[PDB]
């Protein structure tokens, strides 16, 4: 297996930066990407063994190492927002025919980091009609006012998280589409049988899992520290 | 750059052939891998040919090879909804090892709707009933809900859910502000049997 870390990560312009990649897979080569929209996957750096490493595509402004065979690090000495995209490592063997990738690396790389934002939660209660002509409840969760877009949401019903009878937006809209220092916003919908809603016992949470600053970052804002987090709004059944 | 893919995005509905488009510039290329990547994940592997071979089938997904043309193509039979993912066209010297990937395409495919029933309802907060948002729901697939004609008012993308516990699937839109429903999806194309309560 292939695993990245960190799989999320805020830098200010200028800090270090080390994404590392380990891989039991025991493949002697291991890889390095970046995904951008438009660009599809571009290679960094890779490997072919222990003690080396190569330049890949667009090298420039990354280092790496390969000190252990499992281990493949990739390092940002001088963050650039230049560097702000989604990071795949990946292993392969001798002239092997597959690719295995990780998770992936959400790296956003700010300047100011005042910027940064946990999202203000809010479910909202099915109407009447809805319950009244098609006997279903839809409820719908609202995430708004955070930056970046490194966020989890799911459904949880009476301690369960729920699947079924979900969908969320496929990615975050701009509050403010003119500014790219614009904050995001979320919408989810979970949709359950006009009888269970009624039941006042059930209750529902939607809950966003923001991922922001470390701790050990500092802060001298007013405001709470926007480390990652969980933020929830619930609502019960009527 | 190196290897081209066409179209950006593509949409389809369920049960169509999807086609998707790749060429490449170098001829030293001796083996071309496919990609799948849903959201969320890492990219891997689906379907890959190389450069001797024309074609390679395996269970509704199909590469043809022009080495001629240096054209490529991918072809998914009857498209499901999970088949909705990027697909990368990549291309190897190493026989799969050094990957150039495409821009990558994004296949959408669409699910029919059984028994449409647009309307758009209206959902007050659950903390405080000053605030609301509208609900576009039960259309089909077919629609285009278009974004705002201004700020201040704010309208998600279309998105699909499914009841597992019964046997049913709808459309959703969510628009909010600060308005009125009766005006908020006013940009967008709905049936004259929508339903305004």
């Amino acid at each position: 297996a292939v695993t990245q870390s960190p799989r999320n990560k805020v830098a200010v312009t200028g800090g270090k930066v080390t994404l590392s990649c380990n891989q039991t897979n025991n493949h002697n080569n291991m890889y390095w990407y970046r995904q951008d929209t438009g660009h599809g996957l571009r290679l960094i750096h890779y490997s072919y063994g222990a003690g080396s490493t190569e330049k890949g595509d667009i090298p420039d402004g990354y280092k790496a190492s390969r000190p252990s065979q499992e281990n493949f690090s990739l390092i940002l000495e001088l963050a650039t927002p230049s560097q702000t995209s989604v990071y795949f490592c990946a292993s392969g063997d001798f002239w092997g025919d597959t690719l295995y990738f990780g998770a992936g690396t959400r790296l956003s790389v700010l300047e100011d980091l005042k910027n940064v934002f946990p999202p203000e939660v809010a479910v909202f209660e099915p109407s009447e009609a809805e319950i009244s002509h098609t006997q279903k409840a839809t409820l719908v969760c609202l995430a708004t006012g955070f930056y970046p877009d490194h966020v989890e949401l799911s459904w949880w019903v009476n301690g369960k998280e729920v699947h079924s009878g979900v969908c969320t937006d496929p990615q975050p809209l701009k509050e403010q589409p003119a500014l790219n220092d614009s904050r995001y916003a979320l919408s989810s919908r979970l949709r359950v049988s006009a009888t269970f809603w009624q039941n006042p016992r059930n209750h529902f949470r939607c809950q966003v899992q923001f991922y922001g600053l470390s701790e050990n970052d500092e802060w001298t804002q007013d405001r709470a520290k926007p480390v990652t987090q969980i933020v929830s709004a619930e609502a019960w059944g009527r | 750059q190196q290897v081209r893919q066409s179209p950006q995005s593509l949409t389809v509905w369920e049960g169509e052939t999807a086609i998707l488009n790749c060429s490449y510039e170098n001829s030293a290329f001796d083996y071309f891998p496919w990609y799948q990547q849903f959201p969320g994940e890492g990219p891997a592997l689906l379907i890959a040919i190389r450069s001797v071979s024309d074609k390679k089938e395996d269970g509704r997904f199909t590469i043809f090879f022009n080495k001629r043309e240096k054209k490529l193509s991918l072809h998914i039979t009857d498209s499901q909804p999970g088949d909705s993912a990027t697909y990368f066209c990549a291309a190897s010297r190493d026989s799969g090892q050094k990957l150039v990937f495409g821009q990558g395409t994004i296949l959408k495919v669409y699910l029919h709707i059984q028994n449409p029933d647009p309307a758009v309802y209206q959902l007050r907060d659950s903390k405080s009933s000053d605030k609301s948002v509208c609900l576009f729901t039960d259309f089909d697939s077919q629609t285009n809900v278009s974004q705002s004609k201004d700020s201040d008012v704010y309208i998600t993308d279309k998105c699909v859910l499914d009841m597992r516990s019964m046997d049913f699937k709808s459309n959703s839109a969510v628009a909010w502000s600060n308005f009125a429903c009766a005006n908020a999806f006013n940009n967008s194309i709905i049936p004259e049997d929508t339903f305004f309560p």
